[PDB]
């Protein structure tokens, strides 16, 4: 769970990303967790994304 | 034509129904105008695609 504010007095542009592993076990052996998440947001945006495990 | 003062209400809120724009109910027109000064005061809320939800 983390936040970063902007302070500054222009638009900040984030790149990120998520994995998809290859196995089942790929993942597991990675995060721990069988299904991954990750969620990006901002007051007025938010985007949710979910690993499609596979080959 | 039909002015309608979207006033503080932004037509998706007044379509959602804002706590606030309660005053807009089952209104109608032929120019919905959105105003600067406009906001919503509810749970917050994304819509996916809201540009064509609105036009």
């Amino acid at each position: 769970n983390v936040t970063m504010p902007n302070n500054d007095n222009f638009d900040k542009l984030y790149i990120w990303g998520i994995h998809h592993p290859s196995t089942n076990q790929e993942q597991t052996s990675l995060y721990v967790q069988a299904s991954g998440r990750v969620t990006v947001s901002t007051r007025r945006s938010q985007q949710t994304i979910i690993p499609n495990i596979g080959s | 034509h039909r002015i309608l003062d979207g006033i503080d209400c932004t037509l998706i809120d007044a379509l959602l129904g804002d706590p606030h724009c309660d005053v807009f109910q089952n209104e109608t027109w032929d120019l919905f105008v959105e105003r600067s000064k406009a906001f919503s005061n509810c749970y917050p809320y994304d819509v996916p695609d809201y540009a064509s939800l609105r036009s």
